[PDB]
């Protein structure tokens, strides 16, 4: 067994060009040529600030960008949901509906100032 | 009641919008896990503090905030029920969550698709938290069909192969 | 990269796995021992089971035979 | 999964066949023809085939791997399946 | 760029189990051509690994030294008090 | 071999083996190669039954 | 068609991988392949052939019925479980004839060379159609082998789509 | 376990049926037998909004249990005492369980023990 | 019903008095504008329908259908000018007026207040219809399946036209309105039974019914793709819509005679279904789809109740969307391959990314994923059927598995794999492509937000 | 559940990922001390999937064996349940002892590296869950039944002792 | 070093 002179003369011949074709394929250095790219005047004092290293403002711009998350991922969203809370939904019947509190031996009612009684008096058992 | 109500619902719009901002507004590809990943944990945030408060004091309502349909004697309403099973495990399935994809930033790093992928996690978990807040069981069942097509689609990821096909 | 691969060789490591790695599985067992001091009862007994066989006929109601 | 290269593929192919106890060291260059010059047989073929599917973690199909009877058919076969080029 | 490999006379069935199976194959008449090639898989950082009780005690040394202390410092808040 | 002239309709097409795509050569130049076919060859009766995704008919172990 | 030389070496590879599947162990397995191989050895002059046969077939019957149910696959070989992973992202080359020009304009230099290998083909072509034209019996061809190119400046006839097949990892 | 095996694998007769007892009367053997006494009214478990299977003779332990945590929030390692009062009074409730299984299976027992003497009388 | 008769009608000049080369453009832009303008017929009443005069009236039945109809033209026309780009410019014209014909008749029929008036215009589909299978149809077949199109449809026809009639002479009059208060009980009578069949076979044929479907897979696998988004979007509707109305007259009788109907239908849903497991050409799949779909509808009417009749006309709106999107999505693989065998073409969501979108989407409506309208169509249906027998749920559970099944073997047989090797004229989707299938899902999955107004007269 | 198993697949995708997309436990071995953080997270979730105590599967597994043993069920599948109890055992440690423990059975080119930080922050929030979260949200959540608490020592002991054996 | 990635046209 093994290749026929055949077979290893079109396998060499094959493999030169397999190889051609892949080296080929590699990215000349100023490829992607990108088309003109357009920055924004907030990313200016970014990068400015932050090629200087360090982690003291490597944490400024942390803050930052989480703080800018929590404004428009939390901070309104929540403002729209109470808005629609408080205006529309709870302003129709059983839209909301909670379960009234439970109420213990002891406890004091805000709305009436009801004190609830005490329960009885235990049979201390042992322990 | 206030806030109860309205940081139970913020948790599940939160995890919406990193669906509606992939309308190509806002968009820019090379954030995008971390940018999901971030909701995921401030969604386990917001959790908690309803969570805190169920804890507290066993507090639990039903939102029905949106009329959709009426059927003759069936009116069927867009509605969430806060209550003990749905205060527990929404924080656990965040927090589990949040964790998979921090993990899933670096096992699909070289995956070409990876932005499509935290797409497809998050949209599983928008569904799983349909099914688990479901107060009727319409939309239930919404929920219930949701997670199974997200698996159909996550699971046939690499749909080259016959056998993730199968 | 930070971590070259090796051939035929145990990998290096940095110190900072190995540290953390520790402090996990260190973590875990001053749990367990710790819950253990505390809460032995949850996994040994809450309460002694009593021994039915050793109660009094008087005290289940039990009369006597011929009555 | 750090990338291969020819002088790299034969380099792991050669150090395989160096620790295989059939093979004299001395006597071993990547145009050693596996029966006629190594005077191994058929059965010891196979036995290296396998050892460089464990080597590069693949399997190569009997078909193919009967013909594989030199060291630099080996080191070509696996250059052409990686796509390594250099 | 080339990685460069350990010499490969370094791989030798002394003192592994490889040396073992040998041992119990020349009584047979039998010699294992390929036992330098797995040599390394029992030697250097591979040579010596935990058992499954000693996996399972990992920082357990530093655990219940961390215990220890633990309850001295609890015990000594419980007599402060 | 045609199938069986019973008035089924089958006509003249080729009573080919019924095996699974599944059991057929993975290391061969299938034309097709995830539906391990080669142009031209006829097409089993039920090939779409045997696609590499529906019955397979693989020997088992057991 | 296999001859009786390759149904057996294909055996002694199949019965060697079970067997690794079994005893996982490497030391453990170096063991047993060694006796395996002694097996083997005790028939390898065996000049009657209908006895090799009988041989053979008793063999394959011992190896069916010591097969491991659930055997060792490499990642990538049929039945692995990355068989086929990367198929998705294999797209063939003439596709790029369909990008549009701002597209195209992104790499000047990959389709300028682009352009040469395809000046290529399409010059070779005849030779290769006339060198299987001339080299093929009258009935037409009775293997599948191809020949290599006999010629300078000739290319082995048909190997546009060997040359320029997808790369295993292509993305 | 033991229980088991005599009913299934022996004298069924003389063994209590779970879902039958009891079958003698409460009074049976025991004079002046004392009723079970109820702390807390039906009101305050109502009030309180205990799980229905909860509203056992253990509930004003648990009343006084889940006041406890509410007013301890955040501190979830507090009312430690409040639970084990409830956990054990529903382990002394657990007794007069098997107690009543003990006394069940002894009447059993004296029932036949009164058939074969009584019938060995003839 | 004049203010859209008329802009109908007008169309036609339209057509043909245009530059050669804005023809699709002016018919195009102008039934887009028709389209919009329908929508003015959502002014529905909780009580009365809207009776605009003698002859028309709207009511939320026929409503949804109008929007749909007229909505469905300027679809046809983007899906038919790519395939007709090389007819010359008068038959282009002539094809372009058929469409406009068959929506003339079909928004006529939908709002006709005379059953008889009904009954011509719902014949009077079959002419244009007939001519564009069978000119602009592409295969041998074409001729053969307008035959089994034309007389089927008026084997079942003809009898219904001597029950009208028959209808008109002992109530006196067919007046839609009219026979809702004139309405008498069904004696049971052997000559009642032939009533009833003749009454409901003609619409039973257009659904079709199982048995009688055999010039389906015929008829929308040989039209063009304007023929066939045509004949499975609108036209197998009529027959749920003449239904809808006949029923009104044929109680009590209906009770029992259904029985045969809702056996043929229930269990031929699942035989189709099955059938489209086994599907060799993509088009024949798709019309065998349609079928499956179409005896729940069939069911749906003949058990006569609330549920049934709002989950009945959810689903004729919800299948014409989503029956429409499939043909447009395979009739964009066949323009590229030019067969309509579905294991020809494979892997093509790595060619055409955005279109295997496209797919992904039709086939999730397909098998009714909530909350689409087609799963709140099959879903009030499914209740309603479980109300009128509990076993039911058996054969409706066994064809939601199947449906499944060939819904998404279908997508993985042609969008995933690999793509076929010697294919390489798979161009990019072009931008009318794209739109032509947005304005099918779009729609679709925007009518979730508001149900109602597909839900019929009994919402 | 949620905790420890999520972190058991990111444990073995860890491991995955070093042997280059090998998932056959007989091709793993010796990665005790190469994956020192996968396998302090490899051994507390087989650890809190098998019930060790005060782990967060103890707070439920324990807790449900314990009220399947009291209950009034049926008494063949009271049996397969605690017999699939002991198999959690088994198949935990076929994991450990063929993925971690003994010599290297993967290929010579060694790329172990589980050294980056999203690998290591990922896993490290849910170990402190596999720990911790039985015992929080176990003394949090309200009590709803009545647990049960008194039983004979061996129906106490039922699912800690099957797990050793 | 960057290679070409061949894929289908994403412009239209
Ligand atoms: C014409 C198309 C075929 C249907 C036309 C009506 C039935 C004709 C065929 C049956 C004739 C004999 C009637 C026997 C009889 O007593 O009635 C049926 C008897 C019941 O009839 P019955 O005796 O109770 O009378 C019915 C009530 N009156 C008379 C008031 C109308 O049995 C059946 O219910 C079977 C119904 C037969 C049809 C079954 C489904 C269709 C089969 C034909 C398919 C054709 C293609
Ligand atoms: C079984 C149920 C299954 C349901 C499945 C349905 C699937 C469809 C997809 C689900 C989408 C859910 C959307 C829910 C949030 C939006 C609700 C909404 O659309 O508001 C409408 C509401 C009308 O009130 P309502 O009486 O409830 O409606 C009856 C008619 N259907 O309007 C209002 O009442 C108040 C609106 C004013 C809000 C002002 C806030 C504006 C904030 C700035 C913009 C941001
Ligand atoms: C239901 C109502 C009946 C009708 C609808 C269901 C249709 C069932 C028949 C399926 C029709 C074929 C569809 C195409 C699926 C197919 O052919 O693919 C075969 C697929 C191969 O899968 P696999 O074994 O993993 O092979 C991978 C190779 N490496 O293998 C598959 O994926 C198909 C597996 C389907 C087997 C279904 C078995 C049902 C068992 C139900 C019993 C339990 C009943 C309910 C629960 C018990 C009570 C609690
Ligand atoms: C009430 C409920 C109704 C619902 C149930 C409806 C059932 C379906 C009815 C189907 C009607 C028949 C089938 C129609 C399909 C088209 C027929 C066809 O295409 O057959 C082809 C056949 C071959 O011959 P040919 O086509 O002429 O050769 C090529 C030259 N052109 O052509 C021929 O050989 C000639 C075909 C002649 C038949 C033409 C159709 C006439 C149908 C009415 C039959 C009239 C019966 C009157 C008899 C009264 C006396 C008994
Ligand atoms: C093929 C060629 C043969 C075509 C069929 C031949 C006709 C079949 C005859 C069916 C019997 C219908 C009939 O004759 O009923 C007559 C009846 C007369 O009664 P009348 O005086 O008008 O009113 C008082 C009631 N006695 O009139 C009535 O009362 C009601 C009549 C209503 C109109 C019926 C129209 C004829 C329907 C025949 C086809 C219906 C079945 C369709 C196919 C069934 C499925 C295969
Ligand atoms: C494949 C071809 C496709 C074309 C299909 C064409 C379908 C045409 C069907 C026409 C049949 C109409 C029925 C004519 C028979 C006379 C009806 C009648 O008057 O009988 C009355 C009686 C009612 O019974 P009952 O409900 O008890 O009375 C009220 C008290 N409760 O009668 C009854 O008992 C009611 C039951 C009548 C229905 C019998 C159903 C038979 C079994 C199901 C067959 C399904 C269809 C088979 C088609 C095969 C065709 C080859
Ligand atoms: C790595 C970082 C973690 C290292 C933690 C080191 C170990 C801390 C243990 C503290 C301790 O020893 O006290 C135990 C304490 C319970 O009080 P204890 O002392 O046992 O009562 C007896 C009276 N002397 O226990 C407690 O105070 C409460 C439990 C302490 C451990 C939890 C630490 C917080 C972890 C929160 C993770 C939550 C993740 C899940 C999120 C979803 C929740 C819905
Ligand atoms: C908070 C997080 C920082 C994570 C990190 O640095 O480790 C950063 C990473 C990328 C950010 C997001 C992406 O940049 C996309 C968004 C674009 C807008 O400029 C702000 C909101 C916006 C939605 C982001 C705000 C948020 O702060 C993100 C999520
Ligand atoms: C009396 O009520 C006894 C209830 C059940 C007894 C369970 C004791 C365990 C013995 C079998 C476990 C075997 C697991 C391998």
């Amino acid at each position: 067994s093994g290749y026929t002179p055949e077979e290893k003369l079109r396998l060499q011949q094959l493999r030169e060009l397999r190889r051609r074709w892949l080296k080929d394929q590699e990215l000349s250095p100023r490829e992607p040529v990108l088309p003109p790219q357009r920055v924004s005047p907030v990313e200016r004092f970014w990068n400015k600030f932050l090629q200087d290293g360090a982690l003291w403002k490597n944490v400024i711009y942390k803050t930052y960008r989480h703080s800018i998350f929590a404004f428009t991922h939390v901070l309104i969203p929540v403002w729209i949901i109470h808005y629609y809370l408080k205006y529309h939904v709870t302003t129709k019947p059983y839209t909301i509906v909670e379960k009234k509190p439970r109420i213990f031996p002891g406890d004091t009612i805000l709305e009436t100032g009801e004190v609830i009684p005490p329960m009885k008096e235990f049979p201390d058992q042992h322990h | 009641m206030n806030m109860f109500s309205s940081l139970s619902l913020v948790t599940l719009l939160l995890l919406t919008m990193p669906i509606m901002m992939m309308s190509f507004n806002t968009y820019k590809p090379s954030n995008y896990p971390l940018y999901v990943k971030t909701a995921i944990s401030y969604a386990f945030i917001t959790s908690m503090i309803p969570t805190m408060m169920f804890i507290h004091s066993g507090q639990e309502l039903i939102i029905s905030n949106w009329h959709w349909l009426t059927i003759q004697t069936l009116k069927l309403s867009l509605s969430f029920k806060m209550d003990y099973f749905s205060m527990m495990f929404i924080p656990v399935a965040l927090f589990v969550t949040w964790s998979i994809m921090e993990f899933s930033m670096w096992y699909m790093y070289s995956d070409p698709n990876i932005n499509k992928f935290f797409k497809y996690l998050l949209l599983f978990l928008i569904t799983m938290l349909i099914l688990v807040t479901a107060n009727n069981l319409f939309q239930l069942f919404i929920g219930w069909e949701g997670v199974g097509i997200m698996s159909f689609l996550l699971i046939g990821w690499w749909y080259g192969r016959a056998d993730a096909n199968t | 990269a930070h971590i070259e691969p090796r051939y035929r060789q145990f990998p290096q490591l940095t110190r900072s796995q190995v540290i953390q790695a520790e402090f996990f599985s260190a973590t875990m067992w001053f749990w367990i021992l710790w819950r253990f001091w505390h809460d032995s009862d949850a996994v040994l007994g809450h309460f002694p089971y009593p021994d039915p066989s050793q109660w009094t006929d008087e005290e289940l109601g039990i009369p006597p035979d011929d009555e | 999964a750090p990338p291969l290269t020819l002088e790299g593929i034969k380099d792991r192919v050669l150090y395989v066949l160096k620790l295989y106890d059939k093979i004299d060291p001395e006597k071993l260059s990547v145009n050693s023809h596996f029966m006629k010059d190594l005077g191994l047989d058929s059965l010891d073929q196979v036995e290296i085939i396998m050892a460089m599917e464990d080597e590069f973690g693949f399997e190569i199909p009997d078909i193919d791997a009967e013909k594989l009877m030199c060291p630099q058919e080996i080191v070509d076969y696996i250059a052409d399946k990686k796509d390594v080029y250099e | 760029s080339k990685m460069e490999l350990p010499d490969y006379k370094q791989w030798k069935i002394e003192g592994t189990p490889l040396e073992t199976v040998q041992e119990k194959l020349a009584a047979r008449g039998l010699r294992d051509p390929w036992g330098r090639n797995e040599a390394w898989r029992y030697m250097g950082g591979f040579a010596n690994n935990v058992s499954f009780v000693g996996a399972l005690l990992k920082g357990f040394k530093w655990g219940f030294a961390a215990f220890v202390v633990a309850i001295g410092a609890e015990y000594y808040l419980e007599s402060q008090k | 071999e045609p199938y069986p002239d019973d008035g089924t309709g089958y006509g003249d097409y080729p009573k080919l083996p019924d095996r699974s795509q599944q059991e057929r050569d993975p290391w061969y130049d299938w034309d097709h190669p995830d539906l391990r076919l080669n142009w031209g060859e006829p097409m089993h009766w039920d090939l779409d039954m045997y696609i590499r995704n529906r019955v397979d008919t693989s020997p088992t172990p057991v | 068609y296999l001859t009786h030389q390759q149904k057996v070496l294909r055996l002694y590879k199949r019965a060697l991988r079970h067997l690794e599947s079994w005893c996982i162990h490497r030391d453990k397995y170096r063991y047993f392949a060694c006796l395996l191989r002694a097996r083997f050895d005790e028939h390898k002059n065996e000049k009657d052939m209908v006895k090799a046969t009988q041989l053979l077939r008793e063999a394959e019957e011992e190896f069916w019925h010591g097969q491991h149910p659930q055997p060792y696959i490499f990642p990538e070989s049929p039945g692995g479980t990355s068989y086929e992973r990367y198929e998705c992202y294999k797209v063939p080359e003439w596709c790029l004839d369909d990008w549009h020009p701002s597209e195209k304009a992104m790499y000047p230099d990959y389709f300028a060379k682009r352009e040469q290998w395809k000046k290529l083909r399409r010059e070779s072509w005849e030779r290769e159609v006339k060198q299987l034209q001339e080299e093929t019996p009258v009935g037409g061809p009775r293997t599948e082998a191809l020949p290599p190119a006999r010629k300078q400046g000739d290319l082995p006839p048909l190997w546009w789509h060997i040359v320029t097949r997808p790369r295993e990892r292509p993305m | 376990g033991a229980h088991l095996a005599r009913r299934y694998l022996g004298d069924a007769s003389v063994e209590p049926d779970p879902l039958r007892m009891p079958t003698f009367p409460p009074d049976y053997g025991f004079p002046e037998r004392k009723e079970r006494e109820m702390v807390a009214t039906q009101q305050e478990m109502n009030d309180a909004q205990l799980v229905l299977q909860q509203r056992d003779y253990c509930a004003h332990y648990l009343i006084r249990f889940l006041k406890c945590k509410r007013d301890s929030f955040p501190n979830f390692l507090a009312c430690k005492h409040e639970r084990h009062d409830w956990d054990y009074c529903e382990h002394l409730d657990y007794v007069k369980r098997m107690k009543e299984f003990e006394r069940e299976r002894r009447l059993l027992q004296r029932k036949k023990r009164r058939e074969q003497r009584e019938a060995d009388m003839a | 019903m004049l203010k859209y008769i008329i802009p109908t009608i007008m169309l036609m000049p339209l057509t043909w008095l245009s530059k050669n080369n804005m023809i699709w453009v002016n018919s195009t832009a102008h039934s887009l504008l028709i389209s919009f303008t329908s929508l003015l017929l959502m002014n529905q009443f909780g009580d009365n329908s809207l009776n605009f005069s003698l002859l028309f009236f709207s009511d939320s039945l026929s409503t949804p259908l109008l929007i749909l109809t007229m909505w469905l033209l300027p679809l046809m026309l983007m899906a038919s000018q790519h395939h007709l780009s090389k007819e010359n410019l008068t038959r282009k014209k002539l094809f372009i007026t058929m469409l406009i014909s068959l929506q003339l008749f079909l928004i006529m029929t939908f709002t006709a207040m005379e059953l008889i008036l009904f009954y011509i215009l719902f014949e009077a589909t079959l002419v244009p219809t007939l001519i564009i299978i069978t000119r602009w149809g592409n295969q041998t077949e074409r001729l053969n399946a307008g035959l089994y199109f034309l007389f089927y449809t008026l084997a079942g026809s003809l009898p219904l036209l001597v029950a009208l009639i028959y209808i008109q002479n002992t109530v006196g009059s067919l007046n839609f309105l009219m026979l809702q208060y004139w309405v008498q009980p069904v004696h049971n009578s052997w000559s009642n039974v032939f009533m009833w069949l003749a009454c409901m076979m003609a619409f039973m044929v257009k659904m079709p019914l199982y048995g009688l479907h055999l010039w389906l897979p015929k008829a929308h696998v040989e039209a063009p793709i304007a023929g066939s988004m045509v004949l499975a979007a609108v036209l197998l509707k009529l027959g749920g819509y003449g239904m809808l109305r006949i029923t009104l007259i044929l109680n009590p009788m209906t009770d029992f005679m259904a029985y045969p109907f809702i056996m043929l239908s229930l269990w031929g849903m699942i035989m189709t279904s099955s059938i489209c497991l086994r599907q060799t050409d993509l088009k024949s799949l798709i019309a065998y789809s349609s079928v499956s779909h179409m005896a729940l509808v069939i069911v749906a009417i003949l058990i006569q109740t609330p549920w049934s009749y709002m989950g009945a006309t959810a689903l004729m709106i919800a299948h014409g969307l989503t029956s429409s999107m499939l043909f447009c999505l395979a009739n964009s693989n066949y323009e590229r391959i030019h067969s309509r065998t579905m294991i020809l073409a494979r892997g093509l969501q790595t060619l055409l990314p955005l279109m295997a979108t496209w797919w992904l989407l039709a086939s999730l409506t397909n098998l009714a994923l909530p909350p689409t309208i087609n799963l709140i169509g099959e879903l009030f249906v499914v209740m309603s059927t479980f109300s009128w027998s509990n076993i039911t749920i058996i054969l409706m559970g066994v064809n939601m598995v199947i449906t499944a099944l060939y819904s998404l073997y279908m997508l993985i047989m042609t969008q995933r794999g690999k793509y076929t090797y010697h294919i390489n004229n798979i161009s990019p989707s072009f931008t009318r492509e794209n739109a032509l299938m947005s304005l099918h899902i779009l729609p679709l999955l925007l009518l979730t937000l508001n149900p109602k107004i597909i839900l019929g007269p009994l919402y | 559940h949620a905790f420890f198993k999520a972190m058991l697949f990111m444990c073995s995708g860890s491991i995955i990922h070093s042997l280059n997309d090998e998932q056959d436990i007989r091709k793993m071995g010796g990665l005790f001390k190469a994956m020192p953080f996968t396998t302090t997270a490899l051994i507390v979730g087989s650890l809190a999937l098998t019930g060790m105590p005060f782990l967060t599967g103890f707070y439920s597994k324990d807790l449900i064996i314990e009220a399947a043993n009291t209950s009034y069920t049926n008494a063949w599948a009271l049996l397969m349940t605690l017999i699939a109890t002991s198999f959690t055992a088994i198949y935990s440690t076929r994991i450990i002892f063929f993925a971690l423990l003994g010599q290297p059975r993967f290929p010579t080119l060694v790329n172990i590296n589980e050294n980056n930080p999203l690998l290591i922050n990922s896993i490290k929030r849910l170990l402190i869950g596999s720990l911790f979260a039985g015992y929080i949200i176990s003394n949090n959540i309200p009590p709803t039944t009545i647990p049960q608490m008194t039983m004979p020592y061996y129906l106490k002991t039922t699912a800690l002792i099957v797990t050793i054996l | 070093k960057r290679l070409f990635i061949i894929k289908p046209s994403g412009f239209y």
